[PDB]
């Protein structure tokens, strides 16, 4: 909004080199389209060859989720390092991830296929870790990724 | 592991200050049945298939102590349609106090609070009750 | 329609927490059971392959078994319905049910959450059984052993009791115990586990070249390959990282190569069962498994079954027992069991480690001649060294 | 402070002449649940949120004495739609007679009065009851 | 063969891991009546003929053990309108453990699961219940 | 198979942000009948043949949220005889969150918008409705 | 968010003293459809395009108080074809006593006033109603 | 994401109604408790400032404590995640739970309803303890 026009015009052939490059550094464009105004065109990070961190939205979502998990699992500092605390922590994390799944952020047919949480002696921890006072939690998540390219094919119908 | 378990040694995490509850009831799950039959079926009774799910409210009872006003505290955090929701955890313990069966409740807020009744001839302790609504329940055993 | 089935495989799992150390191992007792501690679970590929081969999986009180569908010949030999003359691969998850398992099982106490165990029939080790573990190393001179290591020497198996930065020509009897000859699980089976995405680093990245990465499984079949092109603005000689994706492969042991060179070796995982403890692989290949371990003979254009029994075994942990008190006990260095050590007026501990069992035969007596309770399996207290090495392991009994 | 409290030592301020009530019951609070679900939600059960509040009537019972006609006195102050409303206070006392739990009622007027029944063979005291409506309730503990 | 049978020695095949159930109830069959009368019939009450069939849900109760989470396992296999259906067999045994009376159920899936209640003063074992729907039942005796 | 589908898991593409409604009705097609008879036909009732087609308006209902003013937005794009027309897609979903039955609606524009009513005693959510006209409809199943 | 709004907390600015009603209904907008078809069109149903607009009358109900004669006051300001017109504002309030959805009504004057009915056996409050005509309506949300 | 926390503050509250007069003060006994007589409560500004500094408040059986988020150095010194080199201010309410408190606490019996007590770390008084009086 409140825009007249961009200072330069970018073509598709230039966009090919802006969007994909062997060094992974990517440049998102702002282009004008007839009748639609000026629009943002491109949603990649500076690590565009990374299979995990290619897109902006995935990284921002991960940041949000880990921040919420940290804030949720802060109150247990200086609590007994035993099975009951582990149960409570796992419950909190799973409830948060379930709320995220049901809004359409995560893929999967049930919450069993969308995420998993591992915390315990036979999962991520040992006796040495109990003596040290360390708690280790492992969280896996499947996120949804966008479609960038649409290909149309035309033909003459047999008659 | 070989013996059946008793039902008198448990604990409840409810984001409240104190612990030591007397009664906890209401832990159920259900699915509705849908029925169907067409005219030419050789059997003269219906076919059945699953429908929607249903969950119950949970009731908890505990004794009254001086200085503890937590049920009321939680109930009284209610604005027009907003309230403070909490994650609830219920666990059954065995002789060596190890959590064996765990019930995880999702998004629970208190719908009702009942105080004790007063009797000039009553030789009993005063007990209070709370009733809670939620949007989910999950069972974990072993 | 006549259908004949015959047992074709025996898989057993041993634990000294229940068995102890027999003076010469034979079979298990008649009341053996681990059905509540360990479990074997076939994967999906395993299920469909067993379906195609017409074999049947069955759990047991000691492990599992496989049944093949055969034809009754007069010779007494049992041929399969069709010749199984290709290479096949069967995989199983090993899952733990008993909590506190890591306390009585003599495992490594070093923080490892990116590793997993691995067992196969390509390990030789055909002694008094068919062991799916790697052969134990030998006791040598001038090496470094951690507390807990099992080695072999002079027809016996040796356990380590303390840290030794340099060994002796002859075993020091105050550092090693003397058990019968058998093989167990050790750190030779702790392989790094990996998921779907990898970060691979090329050293001396040369923009004037390329690289072809490949993945090779146990059957020596290439399963995967891509190329990576280093850009022409990369100062020659620095490292260069890249991202790799193995989304379409089946879990198992693989070797990652780059241009005719091994770069890595790992067990690939898809998180179908993320809390699995170990992986077991069984192969049908007339070229890679020796004749003492194979399960099929080939003759007269047919295959015949040979039943076998494979064994895996776990050793129990050994700790020093420390008796602690609330009020002072009146026993002294002059009236206590010779095998004790008075620490202070409220505490005394054993002088050598004792092994954790469920029905420890005989208990220790007090200076006033009274049986003392054995430890529990809920807590163990390892103590780190100046160099952050494990030095001792106790079990506390509060009286 | 560490012991649970009993339920037989209490008092009631109701703007009446005498005191010494036998039974006091009816102290509750509640909120209604509203449910909602849209067609494309991956769960097949509903969402819940708070609604309106609800309060109950309060019942009190006491014994009959010569010269005391107070329940009737309060009930009989009713004109067409006007009546005398009072503030009600209920307190639970402990061994040293210190108010520990207090219930404050707002705008209470008597809706019902019931007298005793007469039995030629009844060996019991005569008891009367009152039922009261109000527009609010508040709990104070500690 | 000459004595009447008792009702405390039975077994249930339900595709579950463990066995040893406490109570099994709900084994019934029924047909509806249709009535008819025309104006000129000399009797002044109606004629009756058979209609459609009806079957009941089946309830089973058992005690709780560490490591056993089978009722929940079966209930939780439910997608939108799909679920895992099983064949159910119930048999009554006599002194020499020989199946005498057999009930065969067709297409049974769990509609409800109820867990135990927790009482701080309860000296009893914890018991759980399941309720099952089906599309058929057949009795075999001798 | 042998079981049919339920009616409570669907989605609507209409050009607005939210994709969840509580009610969608009005999906019909029709053709008129033309009748004819000549004097010498041996039957004394008429012959029938097809005529013109007719389609119905579609109604949708949804709940009200803070910040969402989309029904009004679409309705308010109307000049003298020009308006913004959209392609509408309605799909009935399955367990795998996919589509089974699809209704395609051609050239739709909103003809009516109705807001909620306000009741001082109403314990319900506020719901709004839209009514849409179109020039075509097509069904796709399997 | 994920929860919608309720329907029982609102206010009305209309030019009179009191600001509390019990019922407000009638908030709608509509456009007519015009249809067209020429003889050679390959489809045998009509094309549709927008026409003129239509608005509805608004009804409000409230309880009767001593000294308040405002509905009649507004209605009675009518000369031959002149009357006092007012701007009407209706707002749906939130927890912070603020407005979320606003309806603005342009050029309103009262067309009808109805008083209560009298019943010798009626245990209800007396309620009165007003019906208003206007020349415009606008919705503002967020 | 490794997060290390270390205690950074000890706040204790003493009362001779329970302790008496020891002949030479050391630490409190092992069964000391005032969790039902006095309470410390952070204000709103205190809450948001503790949030910005990444510190954690915790009640105790004798008072309260604060935990800071630090980095594990080899020297044994523990630096904060960032340098805290500005001026900051943290406030707490002190609330009384026990009635009859004003009877066993040796306070002034003169009618004062427009006054309040105040304690700080700008009072010197470093004798056998760090006294906030």
């Amino acid at each position: 909004s409140s825009v007249i026009k961009p200072v330069l015009k970018i073509t598709n052939e230039q966009q090919n080199n802006l969007n994909v490059h062997p060094t992974g550094k990517s440049i998102n464009a702002i282009r004008a389209f007839t009748g639609k105004g000026t629009l943002i065109w491109g949603a990649r990070t500076l690590a565009g060859n990374d299979n995990e961190w290619r897109y902006v939205s995935v990284r921002r979502f991960f940041n949000m989720a880990e921040e919420s998990i940290k804030k949720g699992s802060e109150p247990f500092v200086f609590e007994p390092n035993d099975a009951n605390t582990w149960t409570k922590v796992k419950a909190m994390i799973e409830n948060f991830l379930t709320l995220q799944w049901r809004a359409g952020a995560l893929a999967g047919a049930k919450p069993e296929q969308a995420f998993y949480v591992k915390i315990g002696l036979n999962e991520t921890m040992t006796a040495l870790d109990i003596l040290e006072g360390r708690m280790i939690v492992e969280i896996g998540m499947a996120v949804v990724r966008p479609a960038e390219f649409i290909i149309l094919k035309f033909s003459h119908k047999m008659q | 592991a070989e013996y059946p378990l008793p039902k008198f040694h448990f604990q409840v995490d409810w984001g409240g200050s104190r612990l030591g509850f007397t009664e906890v009831s209401g832990l159920d799950v259900e699915t509705e049945v849908i029925e169907y039959r067409e005219g030419n079926l050789p059997q003269y009774h219906k076919l059945k298939m699953p429908g929607m799910q249903k969950f119950s409210n949970i009731t908890m009872k505990r004794g009254t102590f001086q200085g503890d006003n937590d049920f009321y505290k939680w109930w009284n955090t209610v604005a027009l349609n907003t309230i403070e929701r909490r994650d609830l955890t219920i666990s059954l313990l065995n002789e060596k106090h190890e959590p064996v069966v765990v019930w995880k409740v999702n998004r629970a807020w208190p719908t009702k609070v009942q105080s004790t009744d007063l009797k000039g001839d009553g030789n009993e302790v005063a007990i209070e009750s709370i009733e809670v609504a939620h949007e989910g329940l999950t069972i974990q055993n072993g | 329609m006549k259908i004949l089935y015959k047992k074709i495989l025996n898989l057993e799992l041993w634990h000294d927490f229940y068995l102890g150390q027999p003076n010469t191992p034979g079979s298990l007792p008649n009341n053996y059971d681990i059905s509540r501690t360990l479990a074997l679970v076939p994967t999906q590929e395993c299920l469909r392959v067993l379906a195609n081969l017409r074999w049947v999986f069955r759990p047991q009180l000691y492990g599992a078994s496989l049944f093949a569908n055969v034809n009754a010949a007069p010779s007494g030999q049992f041929p399969t319905i069709f010749p199984i003359d290709r290479v096949y691969r069967l995989t199983f998850w090993l899952v733990v049910s008993d909590r506190y398992f890591a306390n009585f099982t003599n495992l490594s106490l070093i923080n490892s959450r990116n590793q997993i165990y691995y067992f196969s029939n390509l390990s030789g080790n055909e002694g008094h059984a068919l062991f799916l573990t790697q052969p134990l190393s030998a006791y040598t001179t001038n090496n470094e052993y951690q507390l807990g290591q099992l080695v072999t020497h002079a027809d016996k198996t040796l356990e380590s009791l303390t840290y030794q930065g340099n060994a002796t020509n002859i075993p020091n009897p105050s550092d090693w115990d003397s058990l019968p000859a058998s093989q167990y699980v050790s750190e030779l089976d702790h392989l790094p586990r990996q998921g779907t995405y990898r970060t691979q680093v090329i050293t001396n990245a040369n923009p004037d070249n390329t690289y072809n990465f490949t993945l090779v499984n146990t059957n020596e079949q290439e399963s995967w390959a891509i190329d990576v092109i280093v850009p022409d603005t990369h100062k020659s000689g620095e490292p260069f990282s890249t991202s790799l994706n193995f989304v379409g492969q089946t879990p198992g042991h693989y070797r990652l190569l780059e241009n005719d060179t091994q770069v890595a070796e790992f067990v690939l995982v898809d998180n179908s069962l993320p809390e699995a403890f170990a992986l077991v692989e069984v192969i049908l290949n007339p070229e890679l498994v020796p004749s003492a371990f194979s399960l099929l003979q080939a003759s007269a254009g047919q295959t015949f079954i040979q039943p076998k029994t494979y064994v895996i075994r776990f050793k129990n942990r050994a700790t020093r027992w420390r008796y602690r008190y609330e009020q002072p006990h009146g026993c002294s260095a002059a009236n206590l069991p010779s095998y004790f050590n008075l620490i202070d007026t409220h505490t005394y501990a054993t002088a050598r480690p004792i092994g954790l069992r469920q029905r420890p035969d005989s208990l220790l007596n007090d200076c006033q001649d009274r049986p003392l309770p054995a430890p529990s399996i809920t807590l163990i207290q390892p103590e780190t060294d100046g160099s952050q090495r494990i030095a001792r392991i106790f079990s506390d009994i509060y009286l």
